[PDB]
């Protein structure tokens, strides 16, 4: 997915 | 090319409402996010939202939430930002940009592309010419003040432009009565005509004003 | 919710390596970017995910990391670098509910000295008689020449510090490459007839120039 937010090492949404 | 091209600037009394453009080009539109950051002249960038094209998926900062509304139209690939009654502290350049996914065994996120700024002003000030006033005088300054008109911008030559170098002229100064200022000096090595030309073509104001010393 | 804080400015010259810190209480498990803004053009993605480099960005701009500190390195820092910097994450905060934010620094001016230090012309003016016949008073402090281009200026009223009235511009790169700006000290007739002598006191790299005017 593009939708895709990455704040840090895994650590995402979406 | 991939692009995002913001729409022009804008002049609004408070209490009118608006809605300016960001209409991207060269990429998948849907698939990435857009934000939206402000700046006031000389300050830091402030974050207002992001929204997803895609499916309109919003998150605002808690500073504009409400007070402004983001929205796409996927028809034509614009993403919008609207306001309903505008107010003198939304003055300032809006910027929108997309926010890129870097993909690997680390993936991340972060603002690539950015638009040119739309620029927002507020204010109620009407037209209004520039009075100026002479600055009377190794070297010697002299000058113009011209004085309180809206708004930007003036030109400002000596000797009808016949006199170049010994030319600085200033920046101008929004004085909190919303009008601007400024002044052109000129530093010189006495006995010539000297005379400083300002124009304001948002008035049609010319005048020419005469400088000589203390008699 | 929390703040990223970076230093306010920064002074190097040509050659001398930059660097720019940015601090934020989640910062060390978070991807940290860094942006540049000249002035008048939109802002540029310098650096993302902490330490990579988008393709076109030269090598001798470095990120780093090190506990809840990001820092930009700037080598080879040379004046098209002049402007400024700011750092970037996201926080994600329950508050349930997970809600977002993007979280800017307040942004840090780069500096870089390439020339000499250079003391500036100050000339204050007196209301011209036309704008006394107006019933508004004007005193004009034209401050020229100065490098670099920061300055602070006081105004005076026989020795009292006054702000009434006192509009000051940001300084601006003139013609000869050297700065310029300019304070407006706006009174009544009254107040230019009200005092014995009025005070421009520019102060540039720690010394400063001093002119003074009078009625009549």
């Amino acid at each position: 997915t593009r939708k895709s937010i990455h704040l840090g090492p895994g650590r995402a949404f979406y | 090319e991939v692009q995002l091209v913001e729409s022009g600037g804008e002049v609004k009394q408070p209490g009118q409402s608006l809605k300016i453009s960001c209409k991207s080009s060269g990429y998948n539109f849907l698939d990435s996010w857009i934000g939206w950051v402000r700046q006031i002249p000389g300050k830091g960038l402030e974050w207002i939202g992001i929204i997803y094209p895609d499916d309109s998926d919003a998150h605002y900062s808690p500073s504009f939430e409400g007070q402004v509304t983001m929205s796409v139209d996927k028809s034509i690939s614009t993403a919008y930002l609207q306001w309903t009654t505008l107010q003198a502290s939304d003055t300032g350049k809006y910027f929108c940009t997309r926010l890129y996914l870097f993909e690997g065994a680390q993936s991340s996120n972060a603002f690539d592309l950015w638009g040119q700024g739309t620029m927002i002003l507020v204010s109620s000030g009407t037209t209004k010419g520039p009075s100026v006033f002479p600055l009377a005088p190794g070297t010697a300054a002299l000058g113009c003040l011209v004085k309180d008109y809206f708004p930007e911008p003036v030109t400002v030559s000596w000797n009808s432009g016949a006199l170049t170098s010994g030319v600085h002229t200033f920046p101008a100064v929004l004085q909190s009565s919303g009008l601007y200022s400024l002044s052109s000096v000129v530093t010189v090595p006495g006995t010539q005509t000297y005379i400083c030309n300002v124009n304001h073509k948002p008035s049609n104001t010319k005048v020419d004003k005469k400088v000589e010393p203390k008699s | 919710s929390y703040d990223l804080t970076q230093p306010p400015s920064v002074s190097v010259s040509p050659g001398q390596t930059a660097s720019i810190s940015c601090s934020g209480d989640k910062l060390d498990d978070k991807y940290v970017s860094w942006y540049y803004q000249r002035p008048g053009q939109s802002p540029v993605l310098l650096m993302y995910q902490d330490f990579k480099r988008p393709s076109g960005i030269p090598e001798r701009l470095s990120g780093s990391k090190s506990g809840k500190t990001a820092t930009l390195t700037i080598s080879g820092t040379q004046s098209l670098d002049e402007g400024d910097y700011y750092c970037q994450a996201w926080d994600a905060s329950t508050g349930g509910g997970t809600k977002l934010t993007v979280l800017f620094g307040d942004g840090t001016r780069l500096t870089v000295l390439g020339q000499p230090k250079a003391a500036p012309s100050v000339t204050l003016f007196p209301p011209s008689s036309e704008e006394l016949q107006a019933n508004k008073a004007t005193l004009v402090c034209l401050i020229s020449d100065f490098y670099p281009g920061a300055v602070t200026v006081a105004w005076k009223a026989d020795s009292s510090p006054v702000k009434a009235g006192v509009e000051t511009t940001t300084p601006s790169k003139q013609s000869n490459n050297k700065y310029a700006a300019s304070s407006y000290l706006s009174l009544t007739p009254e107040q230019w007839k009200s005092h014995k002598s009025y005070s421009c006191q520019v102060t540039h790299e720690g010394s400063t120039v001093e002119k003074t005017v009078a009625p009549t």
